């Protein structure tokens, strides 16, 4: 019987000279899972560790930087909570003594200016990823047949870790909720043609204008997930005598993929508690808007 | 553990103020610190996220602000239902968490007191069976706890020291004890035992000696 | 929603304790859940932290590789597990829930259950008086290393109760606990009224009766 939204971490943005995603709940970045990652190789690769200096060090340091950057959005992040909790109920709408209409722009222009924040304070940050990036890639050169034992354990731990996520439970979730919502849409045209409750219908409209942003990251995730679940399924179905220079085309084939799928799994289950705290307040609403 | 201030106090329909300053990487680095209220035997609720929002229920006289390396909490129009143990909370980074050390916020109910200290030597039945604890009573303070240190001889004491937490007397005024272990040669080699009793900035001591 | 922790009243030190709390009312597979210890003492202090998966477990420095922290998600539980336990760390452990408003914050908390960390057993408390000190004067009645709680003092069986104060016990570093309870009494007439504690101590059917003059 939720009305009102308390959680707006749903908002993301891609950065758009170098594309990355910024997601609100940490690690913020897919790459830091990358450099979590090869922790796990490095203790495993050979006698050289020196990346756990640099993991306790560097990525530490990302890390906690962009947690920073992230906190100092707080002003913009309140602000647009509160348009978006205006919108949504017509008992605090009903308050100001504006028009629905007029103060629809209002919550776009803070929208885009909230998503500014998410990118400014962290581009200072993107930079450090390609300079870890390049350390990384440095740092694991130091032969013509480079063993491969730990390459393939890595792919048969990964598909038994792929199933802890309900990728086939997430993907009949989209489905019926899709169709439901386009079932909530197609209601309003006829009802506000013929009907005189714009207050109510409003927050309706509003409501699933939001829900259509958090649909299509909720999608966009699971494709994505979807298609590092695909390939690293591939990588194992497709040796044991392997290049060092493919070594580390091989190290980051696994390691884009991984973070991928951990990043879009942190933001499946988020945008999951998102879109049912949204159509609870749809939901609720129909029994006020009839 | 971040710092806050031992006691504070306020009347009915008064506002205060609760200080809150850690290190420089935990509280002014995030702007992620947070503050709870904690009750005596109920689960402590979140009454402010974040630098200066509060959750549905909070009411407005809460109020949460920061500046730098000191967060800040204020409550205006105090009521006497807001007695309880404020702690507040920063994300320390890399996943973690620090708590502060608490402040017990206590409405006026009766204009303020300061503590009667006796320090009792060891009972001589005591020493007797190769024992020896002191006794260092607080009664007939209020309001709010109270800091006790214990000094042997001139040089402060860290091993062997227990406190109880204030307790409500017959009447409205609290009262406390605390007590230090000690081997009966101890007790005949230095030259005398001290209790230290620091009460609303006013610090009272008092001495016994074989 | 509720949080609903149990945990063991006696360990043995060095000894370990597991702390299970149960999740109900709110999707408990979605959100990350905090462990939160308070000493009798001191304030709370953060302890560990879950992700909603179990993937990503952290603690504190001060309880790092010491405490083992794990979920269970099918049966809704959160799981804390203290190993090679001190009596510095006994304290009662709250269930805390991470924020709806953000991953910044904690929510909805547990009730806290109270862990004692005593290893020794059942024993008699010895019960020495304190002489009169001036003040009025005040004189007490020590009940030392007793175990375990509660022992009944009450001042000549229930003759005055005036001015008298029976405080909380204490956990000594030994794990045995102590108490005082102490009168306080015009110094007119001290030296022509006696004064005598009954300590009971039920679990070891023992009854004491200690006569207080300077």
């Amino acid at each position: 019987s939720t009305n009102t939204t308390d959680n707006i971490d749903y908002f993301d943005i891609s950065d758009e000279s170098n594309y990355y995603l910024i997601s609100q709940l940490r690690p913020h970045f897919s790459n830091i899972y990358f450099f979590d990652e090869f922790k796990r190789y490095a203790s495993y690769h050979t006698e050289i560790k020196r990346y756990e200096d640099i993991h306790k060090t560097k990525v530490n340091s990302l890390l906690n930087e962009a947690s920073r950057a992230i906190g100092i959005c707080n002003r913009a992040k309140n602000t647009v909570k509160g348009l978006i909790n205006i919108l949504e109920n017509p008992q605090k709408f009903k308050t100001q003594r504006e028009s629905y209409d007029v103060k629809l722009r209002q919550y776009e222009e803070k929208k885009e200016a909230f998503r500014g924040c998410l990118l400014n304070k962290n581009r200072k940050n993107l930079d450090q990823i390609k300079k870890i990036n390049n350390e990384i890639r440095d740092l694991l050169e130091k032969s013509q047949d480079c063993q491969t034992n730990v390459y393939f354990d890595m792919i048969k731990i990964y598909l038994v870790d792929f199933k802890k996520m309900p990728y086939e439970n997430y993907d009949t979730f989209i489905k019926q909720y899709k169709n439901s919502y386009l079932s909530g849409v197609d209601m309003i045209r006829k009802i506000e043609k013929q009907i005189d409750n714009p207050v109510t219908i409003n927050a309706i409209k509003f409501t699933q204008k939001e829900m259509g942003y958090i649909i299509d990251r909720f999608e966009y995730h699971l494709q994505k997930v979807k298609h590092s679940i695909d390939q690293v399924t591939a990588l194992s179905d497709g040796p044991k005598q392997v290049t060092k220079n493919r070594l580390k085309e091989y190290y980051f084939n696994i390691g884009n993929y991984y973070s991928i799928f951990k990043f879009g799994k942190d933001s499946l289950n988020m945008l999951n508690k998102a879109l049912i705290h949204k159509e609870k307040i749809v939901h609720n609403l129909l029994g006020e808007l009839f | 553990a971040l710092t806050q201030p031992r006691s504070v106090s306020g009347s009915p329909g008064q506002s205060v103020t609760i200080s809150c300053t850690g290190t420089s990487s935990d509280v002014g680095f995030y702007n992620f610190v947070s503050w709870y209220q904690h009750h005596p035997g109920k689960a402590p609720k979140l009454i402010i996220y974040d630098v200066s929002e509060r959750p549905s229920g909070v009411p407005d006289r809460f109020s949460g602000s920061k500046s730098g390396n000191t967060a800040s909490l204020s409550i205006s129009g105090l009521q006497p239902e807001d007695e309880a143990d404020y702690y507040c909370c920063s994300y320390a980074g890399t996943y973690t968490f620090v708590f502060g050390s608490g402040t017990k916020v206590t409405v006026l109910g009766q204009p303020k007191a300061n503590p009667t200290v006796t320090l009792f030597p060891p009972s001589s039945e005591e020493l007797q069976a190769n024992k020896a604890t002191l006794v260092c009573l607080i009664s007939d303070f209020y309001p709010g706890a109270v800091t006790v240190a214990w000094k042997a001889d001139s040089s402060p004491v860290k091993a062997g020291v227990e406190t109880t937490t204030p307790s409500k007397q017959s009447n409205n005024k609290y009262a406390a004890s605390s007590y230090l272990s000690l081997t009966p040669e101890q007790w005949k080699s230095h030259r005398s035992y001290s209790c230290q009793v620091t009460h609303e900035g006013s610090t009272v001591e008092k001495t016994v000696a074989p | 929603v509720q949080l609903v922790e149990s945990g063991g009243g006696v360990v043995q030190s060095g000894k370990s304790l597991r702390v299970s709390c149960a999740a109900s009312g709110f999707t408990f597979s979605s959100y990350g859940m905090h462990w939160v210890r308070q000493a009798p003492g001191k304030g709370l202090e953060w302890v560990a932290f879950i992700s909603y998966d179990g993937d990503n477990k952290y603690s504190a420095d001060s309880v790092k590789g010491r405490l083992t922290i794990s979920r269970d998600n099918s049966k809704n539980t959160l799981y804390l597990q203290m190993n090679s336990l001190r009596p510095e760390d006994t304290a009662v452990y709250y269930c805390a829930k991470e924020s709806n408003y953000g991953e910044n914050a904690f929510d909805i908390w547990g009730q806290g259950t109270m862990v004692t960390v005593s290893s020794a057993s059942t024993k008699g408390p010895s019960v020495f008086p304190l002489a009169p000190s001036s003040k009025t004067a005040a004189l007490g009645c020590l009940v030392k290393d007793y175990f375990p709680e509660p022992v009944t003092v009450s001042w000549n069986s229930g003759a005055l109760t005036s001015g008298v104060h029976t405080f909380p016990a204490v956990l000594q570093s030994s794990g045995l606990y102590s108490l005082s309870s102490v009168v306080t009494v015009p110094s007119s007439s001290l030296g022509t009224q006696t004064y005598i504690c009954n300590v009971n101590h039920k679990p070891s059917n023992t009854k004491v009766d200690k006569k207080v003059e300077p």
